[PDB]
């Protein structure tokens, strides 16, 4: 059998920050969703245009797989029509979804005492990222008139922070990894099927 | 996400050390937390951001520490400047404030009666008016009696700030009544409670002399 | 320089409408979060509206539905549209702009709201009459007015000492009432003259009010 290599993405041992999300395109391969349903291994499991459980009798042209870690308390803005600082600079699923949304809590993983800073986010960016968008830009962000030039100081800041995940957070700003499924049907053979 | 500073009042004199505390009810992220100055009229004034840094031209002796729930914003050595009120705050939250008081010796206050003026009766309404003049600290207690009868529901009373000259207090009681009740009753008292009073001090009028 | 100065502040009556505006010198609001934090009389610091560099807006569950965060570019200024106002939106309202992880670094000076379905009217002014029973406190009770604010003098300035003009209290009715006292010499009654002058602008009324032993 020729299985889509969906674990790669779930079960990679490490993740990346939001801001540089990560996706994996699969094409040409058998695609079984049941891992899907094994619960106790996800806090939020959420399909939007397709059934949930109905997956493997479905046929698509490709299917992408995003993954990255926010928090637990930002896990909701992983939704078409979402706002705040992760749908708007982030990370942002367009209005007409289709694909799932799968979270589960990584605070084993990715959290360190004293903080992990490793994982990011973007917090100053003059605009709301388009759908699927992926900004990597550290360019010193401008906050009032006067150029930057480069150098940080007042009006003129690194535009991501960190994450201060600690394992002793409050559950909802806890790290949660998360994955998003889009499923492309495009006007041609399909090559992801159930 | 719900902010607590302790204590409510500081009571402290110019060159001590000032400690107060914010306790958050969640840990969210790390040194996740900025203090904040206001002063009577002003603006508040940004003092530390993230739990630790100092807001640029903040003096020296203001510093901030802590992590996880419990955060301090330590005062190292009070100026005059310095006795105001402090907030914290994360994210939307704001903690609901610690004043920073000038301490002095207990003065029990001068406390004074003034019954209504015939004026006002001629209009349906009296107010007594019960002073407490120059009193430290600024805890007291007044308690309005109508023949006797411990009035509840029908005062209201106002404090001043901080006296810039002797550090006091001065509180200022009104009963309200109707001229109609005022003038069912024939002896008007406030009694007042303060730690500068071994015992309660009253102070009353007959109505009618 | 760097400053936020807001306008728009006033009076108005419940379920009416008021727009305040945070003119910026020195920060670029639509490239900042900005938000409006308020607070009532005597009370702590409210958030209440926020207004992201990309345009999304976020509201208090207390004003959401009623107030609408806004920003003009070309002006360089913030607007806080209030509507059905209530009683209890009446506060200090401060504009600032907001770098998150940095804190809340400039802020306006502030403007007031007073929500009420009073009418402005002028105080009355009645006497505090020093006891009959050597220190004597006499004084005078402004009784209800509205909106604030009265100033008090004793004595058209030339008596400071000892006076203590209290902040007034908000009665049920919606008018204030505020008192100021003065402690003076018991033996100076017989003597001297003591007269408050009280000011209320907003009704344009003054009151020079004679304070003297009763009899
Ligand atoms: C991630 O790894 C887990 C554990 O290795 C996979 O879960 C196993 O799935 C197989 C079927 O593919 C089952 O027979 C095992 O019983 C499962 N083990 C556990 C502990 O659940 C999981 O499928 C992987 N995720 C993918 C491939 O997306
Ligand atoms: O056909 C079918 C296979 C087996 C389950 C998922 N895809």
């Amino acid at each position: 059998t020729n299985l889509c290599p969906f674990g790669e993405v779930f079960n990679a041992t490490r993740f990346a920050s939001v801001y540089a999300w990560n996706r994996k395109r699969i094409s040409n391969c058998v695609a079984d969703y049941s891992f899907l349903y094994n619960s106790a291994s996800f806090s939020t499991f959420k399909c939007y245009g397709v059934s949930p459980t109905k997956l493997n009798d479905l046929c698509f042209t490709n299917v992408y797989a995003d993954s990255f870690v926010i928090r637990g308390d930002e896990v909701r803005q992983i939704a078409p029509g979402q706002t705040g600082k992760i749908a708007d600079y982030n990370y942002k699923l367009p209005d007409d979804f289709t694909g799932c949304v799968i979270a589960w809590n990584s605070n084993n993983l990715d959290s360190k005492v004293g903080g992990n800073y490793n994982y990011l986010y973007r917090l100053f960016r003059k605009s709301n990222l388009k759908p699927f968008e992926r900004d990597i830009s550290t360019e010193i962000y401008q906050a009032g008139s006067t150029p930057c030039n480069g150098v940080e100081g007042f009006n003129c800041y690194f535009p991501l922070q960190s994450y201060g995940f600690q394992p002793t957070n409050g559950v909802g700003y806890q790290p949660y990894r998360v994955v998003v499924l889009s499923f492309e049907l495009l006007h041609a053979p399909a090559t992801v099927c159930g | 996400i719900v902010l607590t500073q302790s204590p409510g009042t500081l009571s402290l004199s110019p060159g001590e050390r000032a400690t107060l505390s914010c306790r958050a009810s969640q840990s969210v992220s790390s040194s996740y937390l900025a203090w904040y100055q206001q002063k009577p009229g002003q603006a508040p004034r940004l003092l530390i951001y993230g739990a630790s840094s100092r807001a640029t031209g903040i003096p020296g002796r203001f510093s901030g520490s802590g992590s996880g729930t419990d955060f301090t914003l330590t005062i190292s050595r009070l100026e005059p400047e310095d006795f105001a009120i402090y907030y914290c705050q994360q994210g939307v939250t704001f903690g609901g404030g610690t004043k920073v008081e000038i301490k002095r010796t207990v003065a029990a206050p001068s406390v004074f009666i003034f019954p209504p003026s015939d004026e006002q009766l001629k209009s349906g309404t009296a107010s007594v008016v019960c002073l407490l003049n120059n009193f430290y600290p600024r805890e007291a207690k007044v308690q309005w009696k109508v023949d006797n009868a411990l009035q509840s529901g029908n005062s209201q009373e106002s404090v001043t700030e901080q006296d810039s000259k002797d550090s006091t207090y001065s509180l200022s009681s009104t009963l309200t009544l109707s001229k109609a009740d005022y003038e069912k009753h024939k002896v008007y008292a406030c009694e007042v409670t303060h730690q500068g009073l071994s015992s309660p001090v009253t102070k009353s009028f007959n109505r009618g002399e | 320089e760097v400053q936020l100065v807001e306008s728009g502040g006033g009076l108005i009556q419940p379920g009416g409408s008021l727009r305040l505006s945070c003119a910026a010198s020195g920060i670029t609001v639509t490239s900042n979060y900005m938000s409006w934090v308020r607070q009532a009389p005597g009370k702590g610091l409210e958030w209440v509206s926020v207004i992201y560099p990309g345009g999304s807006t976020f509201y208090a569950d207390s004003v959401k539905g009623r107030f609408t965060i806004s920003r003009d570019n070309s002006k360089n200024t913030l607007y806080l549209q209030m509507n059905s106002l209530r009683a209890e939106d009446t506060a200090v309202y401060y504009c600032a702009r907001d770098l998150v992880v940095y804190g809340m670094d400039v802020w306006g000076q502030g403007t007031t709201v007073t929500v009420s379905s009073a009418s402005t009217k002028g105080p009355s002014v009645f006497p505090l009459a020093p006891s009959s029973k050597g220190t004597a406190a006499l004084g005078c009770l402004v009784k209800d007015y509205f909106p604030e604010p009265v100033t008090v003098s004793w004595n058209s300035g030339a008596l400071t000492s000892g006076v203590h003009t209290f902040p007034a209290v908000l009665q049920s009715s919606g008018l204030y009432s505020l008192s100021s006292v003065v402690t003076v010499p018991s033996s100076s009654l017989g003597t001297q003259t003591y007269i408050c002058n009280v000011n209320h602008k907003p009704s344009n009324t003054k009151v020079d009010k004679r304070v003297e032993p009763k009899s």
